[PDB]
DNA sequence: GGGTATTCGCCGTGTACCTCTCCTAGCCC
RNA sequence: GCGGAGAGGUA
DNA sequence: GGGCTAATGACGGCGAATACCC
């Protein structure tokens, strides 16, 4: 389990769009629409959003300009 | 009842006032009480039967 | 569901009401109670409110769901789904119109006033005891006459005509609808400009709101009477069938079948022609009827059937705990959830939690059945309910896999602060009982004694990632109230820890060298070296001194072998040193500190896991236990009691003699007493403390024992120095009922055994204690609920509002020293405006910065002693306040985020730790320093004595790098000795007066001159002989004998030639009004020494927070000046004397009244300052907010409050209090004009955007001045813009009255309202939603 | 003691109290406090209305559960409904306004 | 008559949970 | 058999 | 059983309504 998000709070300081964006993501996950871009180790979509955030790739614009795209 | 008991912290399974206890207290069946729970169905007279 | 906003309130006009009603109930029966079928007509019927069941009429014809609107031609019920009969509402037509109880009897009451008659009038005619003459046309008889039963029968009689008068709530009503409402507001505002007297200015000021507020909303006044009665809908009000033929009603169903019977038969009575008594009685009936349905309980109580209790109204269904808002629309009752007793589960992670597989299946279910259709185990749902109900291995290998990452919600029945909820990944386990992590015990205030917990399941993915997110364990390791942890090691670890780091003297392996922790724990563990044992070791500690880079050093240090044990789990970032001492609750406690400030929230989690786990499992290696030797009796104990005794034994048979009296007999025994329990518990501690004499390898040495109650003790995991002694000493002294002290105390402890007497004082202790902590509980969720219920719709709007305002905060040091240090006071708020180095343009802080822990240490190189930073309360920001405004504090360590509702978190923080909370003769210098007068202006006398002549005289004590240590205030005539420069032994004596008397000072000196002290009116010479002996009495005005009682006797003050000596620099005629009690006792003849004796003048806790928060006048208000100059009196002697503050510059006609009793502080001839103290008392918080202005009263609170709590010893960073106050204050009274209505209370807020929308125009306008004004909790949000939020937990009525006829609109805007609505909280992770939905009105 | 879903109350469609029937949790008004303290916008709102007060979206988030999905529909809890239609058998006419 | 006291009456008084009994009544046909 | 009283108990 | 009818043991705070004192 994803104990801490201390770097995700990092990135996003806010510390509250940070579950926005990441429960976007994860619902994007969920209803089968997209698909993860980190290896999951059996985690679910929710542990696997923030295990995203963390590593940099996904954020609020990158949702926009994916989405518009 | 009375039983065998030994004051020390045990890796911390009696952490707060919380209690241990040995498998024999179970296996010699000394903490098994019988409740007793009643009952009723009751079958009154309706007017349509 | 309908997107909506605006929830509206306003008075229901009768069109309305049968607007919404479907049909009228004419009979009061329901059901015919043989078969269940509702009656045609009646309180349950189908025609009117709905089909019972769905789809389907009463009578069978019509059944089918192609009908949809079809109406049964035989019974009149359509056919449509029986969810409808939950909505639609029914109605009964009154025959004579009827009042609600509501708007009348709601405290102001607002027909009475509505009409200007007065309450009682209203109550003669509602008992229909008399008539009142309504517009009585051309007679001699005015409106609002009140006429007995034979002045009626006799005005009747003689006039037929021009005499119009009627009865009850209908002549209301006429009256009502005759009322021209803007003719008499335009009457009243003419008259209001004629009139100036305070208390009917101020009756005519509400009324005027009144007639504005009806003439705006659109409702008129007639409404408030009753023609119409609407019906709730079935379904809300049941009259379920309870099993074996009888019936289960509500109590509405009773009300509304007696309110059917007496309108009935009024009916039939009308249709009869019936005297008037008998109609008259049928009305009144029907009135208490009605009323009853409306608001039971402000009348004779209508009582139940063959129940004595008083049945429960619509008006109590809403308002009160039981009924509504609170229960219901705050307080309900989710799904998924559930509840067990908690357990210790020490192998547990600090994110997680043990869970019953039975309740995580139970909770689960539906993700079950989801998951098992997914991997298509379960053909359709109910396979998979059917799959769930055997409970085979392939459900439990599904719980497994859904619950991997799910987390649970976990909450402790009094959910105190917001740690009480916290989230966690549940574990599956056998057994019945939930697990819960040891170290968040401390957070939940968690025992594991029968203590239960409940268990919620996040549904959503949003609430999923909150859940793990905001509400985590791991997230919360600070509290929100003050920044330290919250998940410290409790008892066991600590216990463990403890016993691993103490070293003894002298055991296996003394002096042995290691290369390392893991060799030690290989001599320990093997039985080679003993857990504690002086050993040197080599360690390698890395430091992060560079810019975050770690440097390992690598030496030889002296430690024990449990300090090696316990450095294996310490993170790499943190110094050796940590771990090298004792090792108790503090010491952990500041190692968790570090750690988390040095390396960050991961490594400290961890590292507490890691803490548990090593303490767990050493003290349980330690087999610390608890014999009864282990505590030890001291062996001089029974000397010392013997001796005791022996004293006591004299102190009493020299009392029978009578050289003391009793209460001196009595304070001496209690302190020899007191003063033998010290000496006992101090030889008891010396035995216990270091009793090891252990030897080396020769000669001994003694050693700080290994008893395991001391260890107990001093380690700060159970019992405190005081229980030590109550095991092992005397157990002191106690207290009687009234607070007494019994002089024998218990000499006995819980070691030897009580007798008879000293158990039973004892038992009354522990009783008056528990008593105490119930009612102490109760009061503090009370003022809790007001706390949380004020602040809850200030949130964090904007980033920075660029005010330069703010407060000066200082350290307060509370006489003797630094009660509370800068560092914490300043921490974590942002700077008002840069501070200078002791040298000009030297800035040491920019512009608006966080102070940080680096910028608090820097301070301390420097000596910065006072530091303005912004505050809440004077932030500038509308609706809500800005960022920095605030400051970073919060379980988190950063500034503080956009959208947090700051509010609650500080009355959260404010309000749960409360649950612990229930001579001065000569100045004692603590340190040598410097001694610094502030605030005063002295004059050198001939004595040689530094005068005091101001009375708010400050004497602080600046110390050798300049900073003030110690800070007393000096009053006026207090003899000094050190005037300024001197620098000041240890304890020195620096000043000095009376206790029990305060002197008159004279400022010049000559001979005494009589004036108006005349012999024999007012003054009785009764005077002794030679040795200068006098009873000359100057009474006070009360005392003043019969015969002086107009005479005021004066002494002016002359020189030796006889011209009165002036005042330095004023040109007054010194005239001494001898004050009360002035017994001269030097009579003329004795010349004057300078400092001549004029005349001898001889709660905390919760109730004081309670009282400080809701700003109660504390019945004895001391008085302050409003203006400076020159006071004088005035007319006198009427009953209060006159005091006229004449201003040097301003205008003189300020005048107040002073009552008999009141003594004065200053003289007549001072220079007073603005809100200078005028009489001694404590201080109501609206004066010192009035005169003083904002920062002042804040500061006063703040730092009353803080004082309270600290005494207490627990720590809450004051930004909580000031958001409280600021949320006190929020309202102003406008004293200009030019926008408002020149006189109404409008919040801050309005009145402030009001200004700012005047300066945004190029033209200026017009700009209105206002004043603060300061309103109690309890008030202030009686006084809150949403009328929602006020219903929600006050006089439900009052409130809902105020805003039905004021028309009110809620906009909902705050927290309160959005969760009664059910949608998103404009705080946190809502407050994006919010904003966002503010972009979408008025947009494309 | 734990439920999923089972018997709700009658006039305000809340589960049950108690025992002896299935029956919820109490989440009070500290509790409500507690959530606000956090920025717990979501969860609050769905503990508000999907867990206990709101039919249709109770049914409505059974389904989408069942589905495999998590999402939710908060709507308007039914016990306001009921207060609204409690305070209007008063004189008081209170409407949820709309522009 | 106008300001000040005094009586007077209403409103509030912690959360979560767990057992049990008892639930419209009286009189007349 | 939804409710509400009364009694007791838990933290 | 079914049918018909309908007293005394809190307490504090506050604000409005008289009682009364000049
Ligand atoms: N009338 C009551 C009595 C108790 N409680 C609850 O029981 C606990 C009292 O802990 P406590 O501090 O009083 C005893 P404990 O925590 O075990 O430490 P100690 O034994 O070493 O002194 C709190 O959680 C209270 O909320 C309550 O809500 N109402
Ligand atoms: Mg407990
Ligand atoms: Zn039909
Ligand atoms: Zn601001």
């Amino acid at each position: 389990a994803r104990v801490t998000v201390q770097d995700a709070v990092e990135k996003i300081g806010n510390r509250f769009d940070l579950v926005l964006v990441a429960a976007r993501r994860a619902r994007q996950m969920q209803v089968g629409g997209k698909d993860p871009l980190v290896p999951e180790e059996n985690d679910k979509t929710t542990v696997i959003a923030l295990r995203e955030i963390e590593e940099g790739l996904i954020n609020n614009q990158i949702l926009d300009v994916r989405e518009r795209q | 009842q009375n039983m065998r008991v030994a004051f020390m912290p045990w890796n911390g399974y009696n952490f707060e006032d919380s209690i241990l206890v040995s498998e024999r207290v179970v296996q010699e069946d000394r903490f098994t009480t019988i409740h007793i729970q009643e009952l009723a169905c009751v079958s009154r007279d309706t007017k349509l039967g | 569901t309908e997107e909506f906003d605006a929830i509206k309130i306003a008075l229901a006009s009768p069109d309305m009401i049968r607007s919404w009603s479907f049909g009228e109930v004419k009979k009061p029966e329901t059901i015919n109670y043989r078969t269940f079928k509702p009656e045609r007509d009646g309180l349950f019927c189908a025609r009117i409110f709905g089909p019972v069941k769905d789809y389907e009429c009463l009578c069978g014809k019509y059944k089918r769901l192609k009908h949809r609107g079809v109406i049964c031609e035989k019974c009149g019920v359509e056919v449509t789904q029986t969810k409808v009969r939950r909505e639609r509402m029914g109605h009964i037509e009154l025959a004579s119109p009827t009042a609600h109880i509501w708007f009348l009897k709601s405290l102001p009451s607002r027909i009475g006033l509505l009409l200007d008659m007065p309450l009682r009038d209203i109550e003669r005619v509602l008992y229909f005891e008399s008539y009142v003459v309504i517009e009585g046309g051309m007679t001699n008889l005015e409106r609002q006459q009140i006429l007995t039963e034979e002045q009626y029968l006799d005005a009747l009689e003689e006039f037929g005509d021009e005499f119009d008068a009627k009865m009850g709530a209908e002549a209301i009503q006429a009256l009502l609808k005759s009322m021209d409402l803007e003719q008499e507001c335009e009457q009243l505002r003419e008259e209001l400009n004629e009139t100036n007297s305070e208390t009917k200015r101020k009756k005519l000021t509400k009324r005027i709101k009144l007639l504005e507020a009806f003439v705006q909303s659109g409702n008129k006044p007639e409404w408030m009477i009753l023609t119409v009665l609407p019906v709730l809908p079935p379904d809300l009000r049941p009259l379920v069938p309870l099993d074996g033929g009888r019936f289960a009603t509500s109590d509405l169903n009773d009300l509304y079948r007696r309110v059917i019977n007496r309108n009935n038969r009024l009916k039939r009575l009308l249709d009869l022609a019936a005297p008037d008594i008998i109609v008259r009685n049928e009305k009144r009936m029907l009135q208490e009827a009605v009323d009853a349905l409306l608001d039971n309980g402000r009348r004779g109580r209508a009582i139940t059937g063959s129940n004595k209790r008083p049945l429960k109204s619509l008006a109590d269904m809403i308002k009160g705990k039981q009924g509504r808002f609170r229960q219901n629309l705050l307080g309900k009752r989710v799904d998924y959830s559930g509840r067990s007793v908690i357990t210790v589960g020490p192998y547990l992670r600090l994110h997680q939690c043990g869970l019953p597989k039975k309740m995580a299946l139970e909770l689960f279910k539906p993700f079950i059945y989801g998951k098992l259709e997914l991997r298509g185990l379960a053909t359709t749902i109910k396979a998979a309910k059917k799959m769930v109900e055997r409970e085979e291995a392939v459900v439990w290998d599904i719980l497994d896999e859904v619950i991997r990452e799910h987390p649970v919600l976990l909450n402790r029945a009094p959910t105190l602060h917001r740690l009480g909820i916290q989230a966690f990944e549940p574990v599956l386990i056998e057994g019945k009982a939930i697990q819960l992590h040891p170290l968040v015990c401390a957070a939940y205030n968690a025992d594991f004694d029968g203590d239960q917990m409940a268990v919620h399941v996040p549904l959503t993915l949003e609430a999923q990632l909150e859940a793990r997110a905001l509400m985590m364990s791991t997230n919360n390791i600070l509290s929100p109230a003050n920044g330290e942890p919250i998940i410290v090691p409790s008892q066991d670890v600590v216990l463990g820890l403890y016993y691993m780091t103490r070293d003894c003297v002298n055991a296996k392996g003394e002096g042995m060298v290691l290369t390392g922790p893991k060799e030690a724990e290989r001599l320990y563990r093997s039985g080679l070296a003993s857990l504690h044992a002086r050993v040197k070791v080599r360690i390698t500690e890395y430091e992060k001194d560079a810019n975050g880079e770690l440097v390992a050093k690598t030496s030889l240090k002296d430690t024990t072998v449990g300090r090696a044990i316990l450095w294996m789990i310490v993170p790499k970032g943190l110094p050796y040193s940590i771990v090298n001492q004792a090792l108790g609750k503090k010491a952990i406690s500041k190692m968790l500190n570090t750690c988390y400030r040095i390396l960050g929230l991961k490594p400290t989690v961890i590292f507490a896991d890691q803490i548990m786990y090593t303490g767990f499992a050493y003290a349980a290696r330690s087999g610390a236990s608890v014999g009864i030797d282990d505590m030890v009796i001291p062996e001089k104990k029974h000397e010392i009691i013997s001796e005791a005794e022996a004293e006591v034994a004299e102190i009493q048979e020299q009392f029978q003699s009578g050289l003391v009296t009793a209460g001196e007999r009595y304070n001496k025994v209690i302190d020899i007493w007191a003063a033998a329990n010290d000496r006992v518990s101090k030889a008891m501690m010396d035995n216990l403390q270091t009793e090891t004499v252990i030897n080396r390898d020769g000669q001994e040495e003694k050693q700080v024992s290994f008893n395991s109650i001391y260890m107990m003790a001093d380690s700060g995991a159970r019992g405190s120095a005081a229980q030590i002694r109550q095991l092992a000493g005397m157990r002191g002294l106690m207290a009687k009922p009234d607070g007494s002290i019994i002089e024998t105390p218990i000499t006995a402890n819980f070691r030897e055994g009580l007798n008879v007497l000293q158990y039973f004082i004892s038992t009354h202790g522990a009783r008056k204690g528990l008593a105490d902590t119930a009612l102490k509980t109760a009061n503090s969720g009370y003022l809790t609920r007001r706390l949380v219920d004020v602040a809850q719709d200030l949130v964090v709007t904007e980033d920075d509002c660029g005010t330069h305002e703010g407060i000066m905060m200082t350290p307060v040091i509370e006489g003797g020293d630094v009660k509370e240090p800068l560092r914490d006071r300043v921490l974590g708020r942002v700077t008002a405006e840069d501070v200078l180095k002791p040298g000009t343009a030297d800035i040491l802080v920019p512009r608006n910065t966080l102070l940080h822990e680096q910028w608090c240490d820097l301070l301390e190189e420097n000596s910065v002693d006072a530091v303005k930073v912004r505050s809440v309360v004077s932030c500038d920001t509308d609706f809500g306040v800005c960022a920095h405004c605030y400051g970073r504090d919060l379980a988190r360590g950063h500034i503080i985020n956009k959208g947090e509702a700051i509010g609650v978190i500080a009355a959260q923080s404010i309000g749960e730790p409360g649950t612990q909370l229930t001579a001065e003769s000569s100045i004692q210098v603590k340190n040598k320093g410097s001694i610094k007068l502030s605030n005063v202006k002295s004059v050198v006398n001939s004595s040689g004595k530094l005068v005091i002549t101001s009375r708010n005289t400050e004497l602080k004590l600046i110390d050798e790098f300049g900073r003030t240590k110690e800070s007393y205030k000096v009053p006026y005539g207090a003899v000094l000795a050190k005037g300024d420069g001197e620098q000041v032994a240890g304890g020195e004596t620096v000043a000095n007066w009376d206790p029990h008397t305060m002197p008159v000072i004279t400022e010049v000196s000559g001979f005494v001159r009589f004036t108006d002290m005349i012999d024999g009116q007012t003054i009785t010479r009764q005077t002794d002989e030679l040795t200068g002996l006098s009873s000359l009495v100057v009474l006070d005005s009360a005392e003043r004998t019969a015969g002086g009682k107009d005479l005021r006797p004066a002494l002016k003050i002359v020189d030796a030639q006889g011209n009165d000596v002036l005042i330095p620099g004023t040109d007054m005629p010194a005239q001494y009004f001898l004050p009360g009690k002035a017994i001269v006792q030097l009579e003329d003849g004795v010349q004057i020494s300078s400092g001549d004796t004029l005349a001898r003048i001889p709660t905390g806790g919760l109730p004081r927070v309670a009282d400080l928060f809701e700003a109660r006048r504390p019945k004895e208000p001391a008085i302050l000046a409003e203006i400076s100059g020159i006071v004088s009196f005035g007319k006198e002697t009427k009953g209060k004397r006159r005091l006229v503050i004449t201003p040097v510059d301003g205008s003189d006609p300020y005048e107040e009244m002073i009552p008999k009793w009141r003594q004065l502080n200053v003289f007549e001839g001072e220079r007073v300052e603005r809100g200078d103290v005028i009489s001694d008392g404590p201080e109501a918080p609206h004066d010192i907010l009035r005169l003083r202005g904002v920062h002042a009263v804040t500061r006063y609170i703040v730092n009353e409050v803080q004082d309270v709590y600290r005494l207490q010893g627990v720590k809450i960073n004051d930004k909580h209090i000031e958001v409280i106050v600021r949320q006190m204050l929020r309202k102003a009274t406008i004293v200009n004009a030019g926008s408002s209505d020149f006189l109404e209370g409008e919040q801050v807020e309005y009145s402030r955007v009001k200004i700012a929308n005047r300066e945004l125009e190029a033209n200026g306008k017009v700009g209105a001045t206002y004043s603060r004004d300061l309103l109690g909790i309890t008030k202030a949000s009686l006084a809150t813009e949403s009328f929602i939020s006020a219903a929600s937990f006050q006089e439900t009525t009052r409130v809902l009255t105020e805003a039905a006829v004021a028309g009110k609109r809620d906009e909902l805007r705050g927290l309160k309202e959005n969760v009664i609505v059910g949608r998103l909280i404009p705080a946190g992770t809502g407050y994006a939603y919010h904003q966002d939905r503010m972009r979408r009105r008025a947009a494309g | 003691h734990a439920r999923s879903t089972g018997s709700y109350s009658l006039v305000t469609q809340q589960p049950l109290g108690g025992k002896a029937q299935f029956g919820g949790q109490r989440f009070g008004e500290m509790e409500v406090w507690a959530l606000e303290a956090y920025g717990a916008a979501y969860t609050l709102q769905e503990m508000l209305t999907v867990k206990s007060d709101d039919v249709n979206g109770r049914t409505k988030m059974y389904k989408n559960i069942v589905d495999g999905n998590h999402q939710m529909e908060p709507g308007m809890p039914e016990s306001f409904n009921v207060l609204l239609k409690e305070i209007r058998s008063l004189g008081i006419n209170i409407e949820l306004e709309d522009e």
